[PDB]
């Protein structure tokens, strides 16, 4: 602050940008979600907020969008930008493959989404999204997972396992005591039982507000239902 | 206390009548090292004072050739004299391509005086920030500039800008006469800037890493010398 | 938040935006609408801001059509509602000569949202104080009924309501909807939830908004006030 | 509709040696059948020890030829006043013929040097850019009566890696003596640009002038 | 001080010369997807088969303007044409109107056609990119 | 004082006011010189009071009065640069009436013309109002004489006869008793000598003091031309 | 008051009392300025000016304080030397516009239009400031001699008499008692004695300054502008003195 | 708005034309900037009919007449091994003597090699292009670019000035680890053609005899296509692996 | 005499009363913000260097790219924020790549390096006159490691400021001050290649809070012959290993 908060183009006298930090407290509003690539998987798995009464169930969003057949996507933010950054995504990937043949990498989408973000913070007429996007996917042709952290600066990474959104550092802090690079899950069940694990340790109802997909190389995206939540839940319980 | 809420940008008076961001812009100046121009009726010579952020590193260029006849020392701001210089050679690039003049120095004190301006009552940008020293050889004799950067341009028989310059500047006017007659003897002119720059030193001596000198006249080009080319004048 | 509220295209130090959340709250100004999703049908209704016997009545300030399977209740500024109806009819006409197939609901309700936050996201333009009500009816899913507001944020509601009393009709709403309900017990749902929540002495025909899509095909039916007050003396209110 | 081009017809030769480059031109101007000037050279100093000439329509080549030494000035300029290789040269004058690709310039160009080892090079270039190196190469009207007097007296007969400066010249001079016994088009004078390590030495003869 | 519209052709051409469809792949070309032109379309094709009104057409009260503006500059000096345009700028710059297409009030009282009418009046007039945020990215340069 | 963004910009203030065009008509008033304007039968009459105290001033520079087309005179009450401002504008626009419409534009059509450009004005935030009132008058084809007056918050609006100035309330008066006299919105006279000689004998009569050739500036406008009196032609007036 | 506040910080506000205080400002950096003055005579007009003596160093000839926008219009300027010098490029400009299209030179009246348009065309936005000078420049035309004072406001007049800087006090008392004293008129020469008086008298505190004088006449210089000679400057210099 | 008046101050510079920043540019007045652009910048006449000035300009008596390339037999086809492309090298004869041997196969990089047909200058400036743009690819994607991506690059380059004048055909030959070896052909119509064997010029036919078979050894491959070139009839041979391309001639 | 706020420090365009741009002054700061890059100019090559920080141990090592290469002789470190300099390296790419496509041979360093600050001082007027690009200046510094047959093996240092420096060596980034007060000491014209690198290595593990090791740190080197190349995990492991047992 002290005055050096008011515009994106204004450096603190720490070398600072705080409206960058602004929209980051904004993604620390929303919704935990995580990321884990165990041997020859990812795992997005994603906090839900426990829905209303008379709340329609049938056709509500969900937390984790399919920007290609081998690609996709989860956010932690405010959901309306959300929106406009998978459809940009979703409208890029279609360009490349018209343009080039062949469907992008998971690096490529990362980076063209943080570009996007990094124009979007170029003018002092304009937002920032105030979202955070975990993007996850297999290369074509290739059976080694790719999992990637975009923020509203424009600043993207690689992870072995990540969490963003309200109440991450937790999950975080669970995943560090409890993930090996060297010794990744080596099956399917391991990462998605860890995913969960990790969601358990800041959902409070538990079962009914976790969703969970599941990326397999040749382009094998399944998005797991309740019951098989229900009973990755159940079994963690019993072996607790 | 009353110039702070009067100095926010170009456009804004003082309730006394002050510009102030071009007086900053003219203030940021004297943060360059010291740069001597003086000419007689045949050759006209700069004398540069470089430095360096340490001593593995190397030492900033502070004369820059625009045209084979014209050339120029710069002190202040390094994006403007960037600027600047690469607008005169543009400039002089034109003249000789369309009309195969060479471009008089009169005409390029013009140019900068009305390309300088702009900055000082125009919204969005900022005034430049280096003054300059040019130096040349037309149809009309040797000539030396002063070019300070509120859009002014002067015609002198020598003079010297940057930290500490009023030394050399004294010693210039004190001098006039010597030098207002070398003609054909580049050897002395060049010596007697040399001891003029002499005058601005404050605890350092010239070395052949620091200091750069320039030349043009009736049937020399503009030419710089650095390092070993300037050893014999130390 | 006085130094962070001037501009819509700036973050507060906790990360939150100032102009929107107004927005938000303009809303709470407006007079009530519900809209109730049946097994065969959905009714909207609203209550109209009238303070003089003077208005005309026969000829729509809350219920709109879209197009012959969707319509809208409307909660806010009028005429930003109207450039948004405006917009949404010309892009369902441009989907139906584009495709030859009537638009979906939600594609709709999308590129609705996607307006109103785009309007979030430049200097130069305010947020759209309204919020929609949308019902509609389509071959993927069948019946519809979503809510956007001036966010940019759709959802999609079972039985909802937008405007002055939301918090009180959505209590009476949860207490008594039921999934099984038909479209009339939905139609007497929304009027008692209406005469409850009313601040007026009395909930009169004149005060009254009324619609219905329903089947045989699919009809629009926006009530006259004729209708209203036949179904206000069948209902016992 | 306006015709924009025009000819000029005249006759270049360029040849490249072991240590040593020539080239050459006449030096006649015409217009139809009549003469327009009797000295216009042709073949010009470039700077850097590069000598060009773009023999046909003669305002596109001396369009073309100043567009190159501007290019070459901004090259000293802005790269600490590097000198420029006859490889790179080539390089720039495609690129300046393909960027006429829809309207092109209707000259044929010749350009002469020492490479980076110090031997002799000759380019040359298609209207549209594409070039080649070249031990020997004649272009314009004579052309076809200049190579063959060339083939019959060397040997690409004393071989030319072993020829001197001389030997080339006075093999060019009796060339172009021939052609102008045969070609109308050809007469008045020859220029010969000879470029060595030492740099550009320009020679004239005179041709018969009818 | 043309009355009829010249200079209308065009004398260069590039891959990139559209910079608002560039593709992100190859920065180089443009991206076909995004163009929304039926995808069949090569830049060259538009530079022949043209109708010979189009042009005029197209760039006619811009000439009518600069005519005028010569005019004003002869007889009354620079500031008149100086004023004009620094109006008219001024004007045409702070409408952001991204959910219509029709002109202002005051540009057309500025372009005295309070009570004119064209055919253009009369006439004023996808898939992927015709939203709100690409005319926010157009008008902000970013 | 406006307190707020409109001490700089035209913006409604609380009270539902505009204060920059209030403080534009404040402006109007710097030179401290008072204007008049009668109708004749046939001839239409503006009188401008001169003041130069000034003895290194050239008294035949400094008038107030345009002369716009052949037909329409102005008279303009404020600053001189933005009255030569509008001067200019004017002429442009009567000249491009003549040449789109095929007749000459009549006073009152150029008046609301020129009240248009006053709205955008008092409307648009980075264009300031011009501080100043004008005031045509013509012999129109149709209407016969014509006085119209437009102000910096674009209202326009036509009069029998007019006064501006810091004592046009006198004037104002004054000419109101001679019409309720006279009932009648004119000046009953045959020439437009008389009809001048009658302007300054009420100019006198309002402002109680004597006016001699230099003080004053006369133009008349009949149905062939507008022109300008010389210093001669009022000397010649006075005398009667 | 003379410092407005909270409506003197952006150009083209007006203040409560319908004022410009930027403008006002931009007069009160004019009035800082060197003291320079203005004659008309019989026909024509005289420019002076005091000068600061600077530096030897300087080249005599090549350092001019007085600008020939034509040839027969002179100008002379007070307050900002940039400002001065932008505006004598347009006015400049402005002239040969003219003199290309209607193969005349251009009258004083239209030329001095001309440049209070464009002067005050820079008080209307707040992107831009007004031009920190005083102009006074006059010359000789087809209806005789005019000279015109112009402010940073964009208003001008003409003058029998005119000064500006920061001896304008004690110049224009000058200027009226030499108009009092000739109703008739005055000649050129008369015209140049007086302004080397005026320009000494205005002068006086560091007692070191060089005087220029300007002259167009329809007699003296067939309506051209010139510098003063050495020997005529030295009679008004020995005139000024004594 | 000082631009503005800029703009509105006065003549020579506009009938230079040299107002207009591409023409100052294009004569190098204010710097290099037209040697700094990927996509290169084309002249054409600026009247309604380009295509048919062009057309009747090209196709009319000195030796400025465009270049065109060699209609000599080549041939490319894949293996096991790799992939072997072969091209008849019989130079023309005219008023020059060759420095060294001239080359009908364009080396793109130490991984790509293209074919020329029609216009030798068309071939040789938009596969340096190519080339250029491969290798600014890949060092954005750390990663060495498939043949298909540079194939349709040149394709969608060409198909921009479909109709123009340009006149080209290529073969794009390049062994990468994830697509094996790979051989497209791309002429200026547009065409993009994926291929096993390629047979392009005077005496194709006779070429396409190609004792074909997926398990030929290195050896056995070129001379296979030796054979097929001289059938069709020196040969230049180049046999393309995932570490490159080797020259052999013969 | 009173104390009252000052504001001239937050337009870039906005003079000090002394004639300082501060928004220049807090770019730098930002680059002080990053980690630290060493670079080591010999006759055999040039060394570059630099500390891999992860702020949690998930994070993947491999990903962090503080060394990349603009062409096979010219490589190049950053400090800083890194979508500045991902633009920066675009632009450096693009200009090496076109200056080969239109010359046929390989660009100077020093004038890429010049290209680079060109594309820095777009928060201002351009170079050859170009108008303003970005709102604010950069906030990352590079040190551009090159050879070419001009001028042999060169290291430069480029600031957002516009100027570059050509250095024998340079350090950049959080631990810049200790390292290059130690570069002062420690670099002299004999250098070979292999003293180089165990240099470099020694005054990284000074000036870094972890312990030194090839996870946590990354070298890279351009030779003549073999162009630019960042070592492998083992070599530097190496390295480590000879400069402990020397040590």
């Amino acid at each position: 602050m002290s005055g050096y908060d008011r515009a994106l183009s204004i450096f603190s006298p720490d070398g600072h940008i705080f409206q960058v930090e602004y929209a980051l407290e904004a993604v620390k509003r929303g919704t935990c979600a995580v990321g884990v690539k165990g041997k020859n998987c990812v795992v997005l798995g994603c906090e839900r907020r426990s829905t209303l009464k008379l709340q329609d169930t049938r056709i509500t969003p969900s937390k984790v969008s399919k920007i290609d057949s081998h690609v996709v996507l989860s956010f932690s933010g405010l959901n309306a930008d959300s929106r406009i950054l998978i459809e940009k995504a979703r409208v890029e990937a279609q360009s490349h493959r018209l343009t080039l043949e062949d469907p992008v990498t998971v690096e490529y989408l990362t980076r063209y989404v943080a570009g996007v973000q990094q124009r979007y913070t170029q003018s002092g007429g304009v937002r920032p999204f105030g979202v955070s996007t975990l993007i996850a996917g297999f290369d074509p042709r290739d059976d080694e997972p790719k999992l990637y952290q975009t923020e509203p600066s424009g600043i993207y990474s690689s992870w072995s396992a990540q969490t963003i959104g309200r109440n991450s550092k937790t999950v975080r802090e669970f995943l560090e005591k409890n993930y090996d690079r060297k010794e990744p899950p080596a099956t399917v069940e391991e990462c998605v039982k860890l995913t969960v694990r990790s969601l358990l340790e800041v959902v409070q109802t538990g079962a009914k507000n976790i969703e969970i997909t599941v990326v397999k190389p040749d382009s094998d995206i399944v998005a797991l239902s309740s019951e098989e939540i229900n009973q990755y839940v159940t079994q963690i319980e019993q072996e607790k | 206390m009353f110039r702070n809420n009067y100095d926010g940008d170009t456009v804004t008076f003082s309730p006394t009548g002050r510009l102030f961001q071009v007086e900053y812009a003219l203030e940021a100046i004297k943060q360059g090292s010291v740069t001597v121009g003086l000419r007689s009726n045949t050759h006209a010579v700069l004398v540069a004072l470089k430095r360096n952020a340490d001593e593995l590193s190397s030492y900033q260029k502070k004369i820059i050739k625009c045209d084979e006849h014209m050339g120029l020392s710069l002190a202040g701001l390094a994006p403007d004299a960037r600027v600047l210089s690469n607008y005169l050679r543009q400039q002089c690039n034109y003249s000789s391509l369309v009309f195969n003049r060479k471009l008089a120095v009169e005409r390029a004190g013009h140019l900068l005086c009305d390309k300088a301006q702009k900055n000082t009552q125009s919204y969005g940008g900022r005034p430049y920030g280096v003054g300059l020293l040019i130096i040349g050889y037309d149809k009309s004799g040797a000539h030396l500039l002063e070019f300070q950067p509120s859009g002014n341009v002067t015609e002198l028989y020598g003079t010297a800008i940057g930290a500490r310059s009023q030394g050399a500047k004294t010693y210039l006017e004190r001098t006039l006469d010597t030098f207002i007659k070398i003609d054909g003897n580049p050897d002395e002119l060049i010596k007697a800037g040399v001891e003029a720059i002499s005058q601005s030193l404050r605890d350092e001596s010239l070395t052949v890493d620091n200091l750069s000198i320039a030349i043009v006249g009736k049937d020399t080009p503009f030419t710089i010398y650095d390092g070993e080319a300037v050893a014999k004048y130390i | 938040s006085r130094r962070y509220d001037s501009r819509t295209t700036i973050f507060s130090p906790e990360g939150r935006l100032y102009q929107v959340e107004y927005a938000l709250e303009s809303i709470s100004h407006a007079g009530t609408a519900i809209g109730i999703m049946a097994s065969d049908g959905i009714v909207l209704a609203a209550e109209r801001k009238v303070t003089s016997t003077l208005l005309e009545q026969d000829t729509t300030e809350k219920l709109y059509k879209l197009n012959d399977k969707i319509a809208v209740a409307v909660a806010g500024l009028t005429a930003d509602a109207e450039i948004l109806i405006n917009t949404a009819r010309i892009h369902a006409q441009n989907y139906l000569k584009t495709y030859n197939e009537d638009i979906p609901v939600e594609i709709l309700v999308r590129r609705l949202s996607d307006i109103k936050q785009g309007y979030t996201q430049h200097g130069g333009l305010r947020p759209f104080g309204v919020s929609f009500i949308y019902a509609g009816y389509d071959d993927r899913y069948g019946y519809q009924l979503y809510t956007s507001n001036p966010s940019g944020n759709y959802t999609g509601w079972k039985a909802i309501s937008v405007g002055a009393n939301t918090s009180a009709a959505q209590t009476l709403l949860q207490m008594d909807y039921k999934d099984d309900m038909k479209v009339d017990d939905a139609i007497e749902l929304a009027l008692k939830t209406l005469s409850k929540t009313t601040d007026s002495s009395a909930l009169t025909y004149d005060r009254l908004e009324f619609a219905t899509i329903r089947k045989g095909e699919v009809y629009q039916k926006i009530f006259k006030p004729q209708e209203i007050k036949d179904i206000l003396v069948k209902t016992g209110i | 509709q306006f015709n924009p081009y025009g000819d000029n017809g005249g006759t270049i030769l360029g040849i490249a040696g072991e240590d040593f480059a020539v080239l050459a031109g006449d030096t006649r101007n015409i217009t139809d059948y009549s003469i327009n000037s009797r000295y216009e050279p042709k073949v010009f100093d470039c700077g850097d020890n590069i000598v060009m000439s773009a023999n046909g329509f003669a305002a596109d080549g001396d369009a073309l030829v100043k567009r190159f030494k501007n290019s070459v000035k901004w090259y000293h300029f802005d790269h600490n006043d590097k000198k420029l290789s006859i490889n790179s040269a080539a390089r720039n004058i495609q690129h300046l013929l393909y960027g006429k690709r829809f309207f092109p310039y209707y000259v044929h160009t010749i350009i002469a040097g020492l490479d980076e080892d110090g031997k002799g090079a000759v380019y040359s270039f298609d209207p549209v850019g594409s070039y080649e190196r070249e031990q020997c190469r004649a272009g314009g009207a004579a052309a076809s009566l200049i190579m063959p007097f060339l083939d019959n007296q060397v040997n690409f007969k004393k071989p030319l890696k072993y020829l001197s400066v001389e030997e080339v010249i006075k093999l060019v001079r009796d060339s172009f003596t021939s052609a102008t016994e045969r070609h109308i088009q050809v007469g008045d004078g020859l220029e010969i640009l000879i470029v060595t390590k030492d740099g550009v030495r320009k020679e004239f003869y005179e041709l018969k002038r009818d | 001080m043309n009355i009829v519209p010249q200079d209308t052709f065009k004398s260069q051409v590039s891959t990139d010369q559209d910079k608002s469809v560039l593709s992100s792949a190859v920065p180089s070309l443009p991206d076909t997807l995004r163009q929304q032109e039926g995808g069949a379309v090569p830049l060259s094709t538009q530079l022949n088969d043209r109708h010979p009104l189009e042009s005029t057409l197209k760039n006619w009260e811009t000439t009518q303007r600069q005519r005028q503006m010569e005019q004003y500059r002869q007889i009354f000096g620079i500031a008149e044409p100086m004023k004009r345009t620094m109006e008219m700028e001024i004007v045409n710059r702070t409408d952001f109107n991204p959910l219509s297409t029709n002109g202002s009030i005051h540009r057309d009282i500025l372009l005295n056609k309070e009570c004119s009418i064209d055919w253009e009046d009369v006439y004023p007039g996808t898939m992927v990119g015709d939203d709100v945020h690409s005319k926010i990215e157009k008008q902000l340069g970013i | 004082s406006a307190a707020g963004y409109d001490r700089h910009i035209t913006i409604f203030s609380p009270e539902g006011r505009l204060y920059q065009v209030e403080y534009a008509f404040k402006a109007t008033n710097q030179t401290n010189i008072n204007s008049l304007a009668v109708r004749g039968k046939d001839c239409t009459v503006v009188i401008s009071q001169k003041k130069v105290p000034d003895k290194l001033l050239d008294p035949t520079t400094v008038s107030y009065i345009f002369c716009i087309s052949r037909t329409i005179g102005m008279v303009v009450n404020g600053p001189i640069p933005d009255a030569r401002n509008a001067a200019l504008r004017a002429k442009a626009e009567a000249a491009e009436f003549r040449y789109k419409y095929g007749y000459d534009m009549p006073c009152d059509v150029l008046a609301k013309r020129m009240a248009n450009l006053s709205q955008i004005y008092t409307q648009r935030a980075y264009m300031r109002p011009l501080g100043v009132i004008l005031t045509f008058v013509s012999v129109d084809e149709e209407l016969g004489p014509s006085i119209y007056k437009t102000d910096p918050a674009g209202y326009y609006v036509g009069y029998k006869a007019t006064a501006t100035g810091p004592k046009q309330q006198e004037i104002t008066t004054n000419l109101e008793n001679h019409f309720k006299k006279s009932k009648i919105d004119h000046i009953n006279e045959e020439s437009w000598e008389k009809v001048v000689e009658f302007a300054i004998t009420h100019m006198i009569d309002a402002l109680g003091t004597e006016f001699s050739k230099n003080d004053l500036e006369v133009g008349v406008a009949t149905k062939d031309k507008f022109f300008t009196l010389s210093a001669e032609n009022i000397e010649e007036r006075l005398v009667a | 008051t003379s410092i407005g506040t909270g409506y003197d910080l952006s150009n083209s506000v007006f203040s409560p009392d319908g004022r410009n205080f930027q403008v006002e400002y931009a007069v009160k950096a004019v009035e800082n300025g060197t003291t320079s003055i203005g004659i008309k005579c019989n026909d024509g007009v005289v420019f002076a000016v005091e000068k600061l003596i600077t530096s030897k160093l300087l080249v005599p000839q090549k350092n001019v304080k007085i600008q020939v926008v034509d040839r027969h219009i002179g100008c002379v300027y007070s307050g900002l030397i940039p400002d001065g010098r932008h505006l004598v490029n347009r006015g400049r400009e402005e002239a040969a516009s003219f003199k290309k299209l209607y193969k005349t030179p251009i009258p004083i009246p239209a030329f001095a239009d001309r440049l209070g348009q464009y002067v005050q065309a820079h008080t209307l936005y707040n992107s831009v400031r007004p031009f920190g000078v005083s102009t006074i420049f006059g010359g000789v035309d087809k209806n005789g001699a005019h000279l015109y004072m112009l402010e940073p406001s964009g208003s001008y007049w003409g003058y029998k008499g005119a000064a500006t800087g920061k001896g304008r006090q004690s110049a224009k008392a000058e200027l009226e008692k030499l108009v009092d004293h000739h109703p008739e008129g005055l000649s050129a020469r008369e015209a140049v004695k007086q302004a080397a008086k005026i320009i000494y008298l205005a002068h006086e505190k560091e007692k070191d300054f060089e005087l220029e004088i300007s002259w167009c006449s329809l007699s003296e210089t067939n309506g051209l502008h010139k510098f003063v000679k050495g020997d005529l400057l030295q009679e008004a210099i020995d005139f000024a003195q004594k | 708005m000082q631009a503005i008046a800029d703009s509105f101050s006065v003549r020579l510079v506009k009938e230079l034309q040299y107002d207009n920043e591409q023409n100052l540019e294009s004569d190098f007045v204010t710097g290099a900037s037209q040697f700094q652009r990927l996509a290169p910048s084309l002249t054409v006449p600026p009247i309604a009919s380009p295509q048919q000035f062009l057309r009747a300009h090209t196709d009319d008596n000195p030796d400025c007449k465009i270049k065109i390339a060699h209609g000599t037999t080549t041939l490319a086809f894949r293996f096991q091994g790799g992939i072997i492309v072969a091209v008849d090298s019989r130079a023309t004869a005219g008023n020059w003597v060759a420095s060294q041997t001239v080359k009908k196969v364009i080396e793109i990089n130490p991984f790509l090699l293209g074919t020329m047909a029609g216009g030798a200058a068309d071939c040789q400036f938009w596969e340096t292009w190519l080339g250029s743009q491969c290798r600014l690819h890949e060092l954005r994607e750390k990663e060495r670019i498939s043949v298909a991506a540079a194939s349709k690059i040149l394709s969608n380059l060409v198909y921009q000035y479909k109709g123009a004048g340009l006149s080209m055909g290529t073969m794009i030959c390049g062994y990468t680890r994830k697509e094996g070896p790979t051989i497209y052909y791309v002429d200026s119509d547009g065409t993009r053609l994926k291929g096993d064997i390629f047979c392009v010029g005077s005496g194709q036919t006779f070429a396409y005899g190609v004792n074909y078979k997926w398990d030929l050894s290195v050896e056995d491959a070129l001379y296979l296509g030796k054979r097929s070139i001289l059938a069709a009839a020196s040969v230049n041979l180049y046999h393309v692996t995932e570490d490159g391309w080797i020259y052999h001639g013969n | 005499m009173f104390l009252t706020r000052s504001e001239y420090d937050r337009g870039v365009s906005t003079f000090s009363p002394e004639g300082r741009l501060f928004q220049v002054e807090y770019s730098l700061e930002a680059i002080k913000l990053g980690s630290t890059a060493i670079g080591i100019a010999t006759k055999e090559g040039v060394v570059l260097g630099v500390e891999k920080r992860a702020t949690s141990p998930l994070l993947e090592s491999d990903s962090i790219e503080k060394i990349v290469e603009i062409d096979r002789h010219i490589g190049c470190a950053m400090s800083g924020l890194t979508a500045d300099a991902r633009s920066m390296i675009e632009h450096a790419r693009t200009a090496a790549v076109t200056h080969n496509l239109y010359y046929d041979e390989d660009i100077n360093v020093e004038s890429l390096t010049q290209s680079v600050c060109d594309l820095a001082l777009r928060f201002g007027e351009g170079a050859s006159g170009e108008e303003r690009l970005m709102s604010r200046p950069f906030g990352v510094a590079l040190l551009i490691a090159g050879h070419d047959a001009d001028d042999g093996y060169q290291l430069f240092h480029a600031e957002p400021s516009g100027t570059f420096y050509r250095y024998n060596a340079k350090a950049i980034g959080s631990g810049s001050e200790g390292a290059q007060a130690e570069l002062l000491n420690e670099w002299h014209s004999s250098l070979t290649l292999k003293e180089a690198e165990l240099l470099v290595l020694k005054i990284l593990k000074q000036v870094m809070e972890e312990k030194l090791d090839e996870n946590n740190a990354q070298l890279s080197c351009i030779t003549k012959q073999d162009g630019f190349k960042i070592y492998d995990n083992e070599k530097t492991a190496e390295l480590i290993k000879e400069l402990k047992e020397k040590e």
